[PDB]
């Protein structure tokens, strides 16, 4: 029966399962648990620029919360 | 890391296309009363491996060409289109977030029209030129339709990000407020991939082969984002990618399943059918999907 | 396999010369140099899809010339295999029409049923297709005991399967669109062009040999 | 791979215009205009370019050179490079070489102008609060303010349709 | 009548004509325009204080200005 | 001699790659074509052997000459033979085609398809029973298993 | 240049596939033309349509409805003109 | 009820003898239908007849290795049966 | 007697005409065809695993062209030339001689496998059942020289088996 076609679709679906999942893992690895920041407006990009400027490490993910206030 | 991202996209396409070819052979074998290929190893995964490496081995078409550079220049373009269409496709996180991606989809469909036409001119004697010319005609007559329909379904969501699309699919599937528009869209995807029930009756045959099947997987993934699917809780993307893969596979099996059982159309029936029936119906759905979001207080947050 | 030299105004026609004669084999000449019983299989294989009505017509030509009537069981068994042959030629002509019009799968459905029918020829004589088996003078070497019940089985299952063929096609919308408007035949055409059988059944006149 | 990538894509662009202004076979001409349109898309997207440069790509590299290649395929033969074509290609490369050499090692090159010769990071936005990609909202007019403009445009295209059917045997 | 012969065309005309008409009998179009107007892109710019006008409220809690309340209640 | 060892192993891989799929073209003149389509049928398979029945001449691995070759047929048959890639093999199927056959003593018949194209595999029968043809293609595959081209190239 | 990196990688790997596939083994009708021109003109009218989903958030909604219906209506009149007047017949 | 299948569907896997035994006839050519053990034969080869399959899958041979001596673990020919088994295997009878 | 087709009209009643319109605009019996095809998907297909399982036959197949011989006895053929007198492509070639004993026998008994259409006539014409169409049909011969049988090849092929031939004949020597 079609128990013998499910290996074919099984392996090919695993071949389609992989790229988004491994890509999302590389997204999370490229900013250390963060998600890569999307960028569609000038507003978001300027906020990202001041964020990567204030961080000191010139990197927009360290996210520098509440421990440089005073 | 970014070149690792690119190679993790365009390494599994060979796996996907080869195993899609054995899957179409198997599924037709069971729509028909056959089994196999299963003498080539267990169930035949080495069967696409074997015929792929055979077609590489087998001695090429001797030229017999006109402008060697043009003749190499057509299929290189076809395959690099089939690669460069999977960049803005989010399963949950796309490779490149864009301001607009669906117009990029349609643009690369038109470059596929270029592939067909260049291979047809640089091909051969005159009869294949007439055949490829009819093929370009019946391909280009549907990019009116599919662009129209894609426009009228994104007008429900107003923006072009496609991640706003995966947001706005969260409550209902988008098949419910647009079923006839989605139906006609799916028929136009059968037109663009140029399969049965639509006629086309080369070198290198592997490259045209590859572009065909990657075009099919392209349109299926784009459908599966576009009209159905489910939610995505963040910090768990295996969940959405699983449901995405399963729905796209069911749709591609349905695609080949529709291919299995219908005879090919007469050509003037195809053009006649497109113009006189899909074109006024598309205009009807466009004018109603314009005038209805202005009715039901439902205009999207196009940020 | 034919040769077709057509002359067309564009995506339309004007004329067509069917160059036939690719498959000339000299059958009449070879029968003029042989005997009757020896040269029966040439009559078996000039047509090949229908395959036992050719036998039947040659055997009736000789029996009618020779003024000898076969025994009645021979006549009824010959009628049975004429019906199997009629069934077989129409089912293959429908399926090759479907395969060449497109339509991959019903070809293979009905060819599995035809594979049962070639098993029946095998059990009758032994040959797959070109069983001679109909001598002038009636049928030779009658059936082995245990065949008629198999034909009974085939009748039941095949009625079910052909109703499933009309389930698939026939109110197929686009196959109807594909072949309705083409192929008109006037009754004067069906007489003057010398048509035979199914064309006469199809265009007007009630007619059966 | 550096700052003057806008200027370099412009070099390839004008090379493409020379590449089909040398008058080859018109299917090579369709090739030259496709390559030139691709790098023009690159230039305007470097100014960003967010919609209109992706919009031209569908029309010319999506719906116009298709029909030019179609008409090359159905009308003209070109059944077989030459002196004059490639000689003009050589002199066009020479003229661009001369102009860009004088832009490089001097101040400015003047046809009758003063082209202030350096690459263009000037000028650009000073990081403003755009928030809607001003191209997009600009073209998201024409349906409030654009009463007259789109009406005469669509009317012209309708008249184009009836014109085409008349010359190709109206009715 | 001709619904038997060319049916998808008559269906297309029907949905076309109702799409033409239907904003005339519509109790929601004013709601659509209020929604669409009441969403600000630019900065809500203030103004120089007073000819002592009983408008333009000072603390943003004050409901003397034009606010929205049909938003929260659908 | 692991150089020779790599030669033999790679030759096994490429020749198994050739003999694995082997999609044919069915030339199919007469009733031998009907029996070939009966080995295309659901009972005697061809998917199992990677064998895709296909009317394409441009990509033809083997070519199943079956039916009855005639004098009017022959130049068009060899023109079909020419536009074909050079790794190619021929199965002469049928008593008509592999030696003239029942129409041997006749005009307008080339006495077997030996006199046009070379033949690797003869398979007789009238028609060759579909089972027997499938056996003939299996012994074609074993001929492909013994071909030693890369052996000859390395020690050439 | 990030999508130019992607385009470069796809283009180079495609050229590697093709050239390693190649080092290794060794009249006309008017009816063809009218459909293409009808494509072209309806595609340009598509180009005039397609900034529609940009425009639907303004303070002039009735007018936008009216001229959008005018664009699709004019496109429909062109369609029905060549439809009735033997433009696509055989 | 799919748990009722793979419980039974493993009974032709381990009832063969093991998993490398299952791999034997799987990669040999095709079959996993083992379970009847009807009759072996000199020059090695064994003959399995099961009733619950249809007519065309009753009687199947399992070839052995080097009966004439030509490494016929792989590349199994036809006609590697003795003639009385060439009567039984071709469905000309109902008794072995 | 005749039972013809296509004699109706599309019914003008509102239910039937809107049903044909619903099929026109809703793609229905196309999906009915999809349902029938998926029903054939969910059957088990009928293939035979060829190199192991062999497709069924009759006791009266016509194959190998084998010879027979007497019980512990000599060659069954008298060389009575009937098979070459009937052979409808004349592929038999018999040249006969007596030997030193006195019983009339042969010299040259050749079957062309090319011309042999596999009738059965030479089986039926044989008075002593000398030539018998054999049971197995696997010839698959790589060279055209090798498809031309000699009498010694036929005797070896009649002595690679009689038991099949004897069982087939001893079952069905009663029909013919
Ligand atoms: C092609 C294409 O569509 O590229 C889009 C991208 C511009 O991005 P877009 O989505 O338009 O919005 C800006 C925020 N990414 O365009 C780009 O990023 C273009 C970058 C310039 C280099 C590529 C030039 C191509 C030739
Ligand atoms: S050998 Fe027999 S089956 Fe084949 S073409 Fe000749 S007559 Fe037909
Ligand atoms: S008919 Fe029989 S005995 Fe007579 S010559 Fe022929 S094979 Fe021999
Ligand atoms: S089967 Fe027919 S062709 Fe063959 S040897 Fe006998 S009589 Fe001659």
């Amino acid at each position: 029966m079609w128990f013998e076609v499910l290996p074919g679709i099984a392996v090919m679906g695993v071949c389609l399962f992989i790229p988004g999942m491994a890509t999302a893992r590389i997204h999370r690895f490229s900013n250390g648990g963060r998600e890569k920041r999307v960028a569609h407006y000038s507003y978001q990009w300027y906020l990202m620029e001041r964020d990567r400027r204030v961080s000191g490490v010139n990197r927009y993910y360290v996210s520098k919360g509440l421990e440089n206030i005073d | 890391m970014f070149m690792i991202n690119v190679l993790t996209l365009i390494i599994p396409i060979l796996l996907a296309v080869a195993f899609l070819t054995l899957v179409e052979r198997k599924v037709l074998g069971y729509m028909q009363f056959r089994k196999g290929p299963n003498v080539v190893g267990p169930y035949g995964l080495l069967q696409p491996i074997a015929d792929a490496i055979k077609l590489f081995i087998k001695e090429p078409l001797r030229p017999a060409t006109s402008s060697i550079s043009m003749f190499i220049l057509a299929p290189i373009l076809a395959l690099t289109l089939a690669l460069t269409m999977w960049i803005p496709l989010p399963m949950p996180y796309p490779l490149i977030n864009m301001n607009l991606g669906v117009l990029f989809m349609l643009a690369m469909s038109s470059l596929a029209v270029y592939s067909i036409l260049w291979s047809g001119w640089a091909s051969n004697s005159k009869y294949a030129l007439i055949g490829a010319l009819r093929a370009v005609a019946q391909t280009i007559s549907y990019e009116v339709t599919l662009a129209i329909i894609l426009l009228s379904v994104l007008l429900m969501n107003g923006s072009f990000t496609l991640s706003t699309l995966i947001i706005t699919q969260e409550q209902v599937w988008l098949i419910f407020p647009a079923w006839p528009l989605a139906m006609m869209w799916f028929i136009s995807t059968l037109a663009e991939t140029n399969r049965a029930p639509f006629d086309l009756t080369a070198g290198p045959f592997a490259l045209f082969f590859m572009a065909e099947y990657a075009n099919i997987i392209m349109m299926n993934i784009f459908t599966t984002t576009l009209f159905l699917g489910a939610f995505h809780n963040p910090y768990m993307p295996e969940l959405y990618t699983i449901n995405f893969t399963i729905k796209s596979l069911l749709l591609s099996i349905t695609f080949l399943w529709i291919r299995a059982s219908y005879p090919r159309f007469r050509y003037d029936q195809l053009m006649h059918l497109l113009w006189k029936n899909f074109l006024p119906l598309t205009l009807a759905l466009c004018m109603w999907h314009v005038s209805l979001p202005i009715l039901l207080s439902s205009i999207p947050p196009q940020t | 396999v034919l040769r077709l030299v057509m002359e067309l105004s564009g995506e339309m026609v004007r004329k067509c010369d069917p160059h036939i004669g690719l498959l000339h084999r000299g059958t009449e000449k070879l029968i003029e140099y042989k005997t009757y019983l020896q040269a029966l299989p040439y009559f078996d294989r000039l047509d090949y899809v229908s395959m036992m009505c050719n036998e039947q017509a040659y055997s009736l030509a000789v029996e009618k010339l020779l003024n000898i009537q076969p025994p009645p069981r021979a006549q009824w068994i010959r009628v049975l295999f004429g019906e199997i042959t009629r069934l077989l030629n129409h089912i293959m002509a429908v399926t090759t029409h479907a395969l060449d019009i497109g339509a991959m799968t019903p070809f293979f459905w009905m060819f599995e049923e035809r594979e049962k029918m070639f098993e029946f020829y095998e059990r009758v004589s032994g040959a797959r297709m070109h069983a001679a088996y109909v001598r002038p003078g009636g049928v030779h070497q009658d059936l082995p005991l245990g065949l008629m019940d198999d034909i009974y089985e085939f009748s039941k299952n095949f009625s079910l399967r052909i109703d499933e063929l009309e389930e698939m096609l026939t109110n197929n919308r686009i196959w109807r669109n594909r072949t309705v408007d083409i192929g008109v035949v006037t009754a004067e055409d069906a007489l003057n062009y010398g048509f035979s059988g199914v064309m006469l059944r199809g265009s007007g006149i009630q007619w059966d040999l | 791979m550096m700052t003057y990538i806008v200027f370099i894509l412009s070099i390839i662009f004008v090379m493409g215009f020379v590449g089909f202004s040398s008058k080859p076979s018109p299917i090579y001409g369709g090739l030259g205009l496709i390559v030139s349109g691709g790098v023009g898309c690159g230039i305007v997207l470097n100014f960003g370019g967010s919609f209109l440069g992706l919009m031209v790509f569908l029309i010319y590299l999506g719906g116009m050179m298709v029909v030019f290649g179609y008409t090359t395929a159905m009308a003209t033969e070109q059944y077989p490079s030459n002196k004059v074509v490639l000689g003009t290609f050589i002199t066009g490369l020479l003229m661009e070489f001369l102009m860009v050499y004088y832009v490089l090692k001097d101040k400015e090159v003047e046809i009758v102008f003063k082209f202030n010769g350096m690459g263009d990071w000037v000028i650009y936005d000073t990081g403003d609060s755009g928030f809607f990609s001003e191209e997009a909202m600009g073209i998201a007019a024409l349906y409030s303010y654009g009463t007259w403009l789109v009406i005469v445009t669509g009317w012209s295209l309708l008249i184009g349709v009836v014109v085409i059917m008349e010359i190709t045997r109206g009715n | 009548n001709v619904w038997a012969k060319e049916p998808v065309l008559v269906a297309s005309f029907a949905i076309a004509g109702l799409a033409v008409i239907l904003p005339t009998l519509s109790p929601y179009t004013k709601y659509s325009l209020m929604i669409n107007r009441a969403t600000p892109y630019n900065y809500p710019v203030p103004l120089r204080d007073d000819g002592n006008m009983p408008d333009v409220p000072s603390h943003p809690q004050d409901p003397q200005g034009p606010s929205l309340e049909w938003l929260k209640r659908l | 001699s692991r150089g020779e060892y790599v030669v033999a192993k790679l030759d096994d891989l490429i020749n198994w790659a050739r003999r694995s799929s082997l999609w044919p073209m069915t030339f199919g003149l007469a009733c031998c074509a009907v029996e070939m389509m009966h080995m295309a049928a659901p009972r005697y398979d061809m998917d199992r052997f990677g064998v895709v029945f296909r009317a394409s001449p441009r990509q033809s691995d083997v070519m199943i000459v079956a039916g009855t070759l005639t004098n009017k047929m022959a130049p068009a048959l060899r023109k079909v033979y020419d536009q074909m890639p050079e790794p190619r093999y021929v199965v002469s199927m049928g008593s008509c085609a592999n030696g003239g056959g029942y129409y041997h003593y006749s005009y307008s018949v080339v006495r077997g398809c030996d006199r046009i194209v070379p033949v690797d595999i003869y398979v007789p029968g009238c028609p060759p029973t579909a089972e027997a043809l499938l056996y003939g293609i299996l012994q074609l595959q074993k001929k492909i298993k013994r071909e030693k081209r890369l052996r000859i190239w390395y020690r050439r | 240049m990030n999508l130019m990196i992607t385009l470069l990688t796809n283009f180079t790997l495609a050229t590697l596939l093709v050239t390693i596939a190649f080092w290794l083994p060794q009249p006309f009708s008017m009816k063809f033309f009218l459909v293409a021109i009808t494509f072209l003109l309806f595609d340009l009218e598509i180009a005039l349509l397609l900034p529609l989903p940009w425009a639907s958030q303004t303070t002039n909604l009735n007018t936008m409805l009216t001229m959008a219906l005018l664009l699709i209506f004019l496109l429909a009149v062109s369609l029905a003109y060549e439809w009735t007047q033997k433009g696509l017949e055989w | 009820e799919l748990l009722q299948v793979l419980k039974r569907g493993l009974q032709q896997v381990s009832g063969h003898g093991g998993l490398r035994g299952y791999l034997r006839v799987l990669f040999r050519a095709n079959d996993v239908r083992v379970g009847t053990l009807v009759g072996e034969d000199k020059y090695g080869n064994k003959y399995y007849e099961d009733n619950k399959q249809f007519f065309g899958r009753h009687r199947w041979v399992i070839y052995t290795t080097e009966m004439n001596g030509k490494n016929t673990f792989w590349d199994v020919d036809g006609s590697m049966v003795p003639p009385e088994w060439h009567r039984w295997l071709h469905c000309m009878t109902d008794d072995p | 007697t005749y039972k013809y087709v296509n004699l109706r009209e599309p019914s003008m009643d509102m239910k039937s005409v809107t049903d044909r319109a619903a099929q026109t605009l809703l793609w229905t019996e196309l999906i009915r065809g999809l349902g029938m095809t998926l029903s054939y998907l969910f059957r088990e297909p009928a293939t035979i695993n060829y190199p192991f399982e062999k497709g069924p036959l009759s006791p009266r197949f016509r194959g190998e062209h084998a010879l027979r011989r007497y019980p512990s006895g000599e060659e069954r053929c008298i060389a009575c030339k009937l098979c070459e007198a009937v052979c409808p492509a004349q592929a038999i070639t018999i040249e006969a001689e007596p030997r030193a004993d006195g019983s009339r026998r042969t010299t040259r008994y050749d079957i062309d496998m090319t011309k042999c259409i596999y009738c059965g006539f030479c089986q039926e014409a044989c008075p002593v059942d000398a030539i018998v169409e054999g049971p197995n049909f696997e010839f698959s011969t790589e060279t055209h020289e090798e498809l031309l049988y000699n009498k010694e090849k036929l005797l070896n092929n009649g002595d690679k088996w009689e038991a099949e031939i004897a069982a087939n004949i001893q079952a069905d020597y009663l029909y013919r």
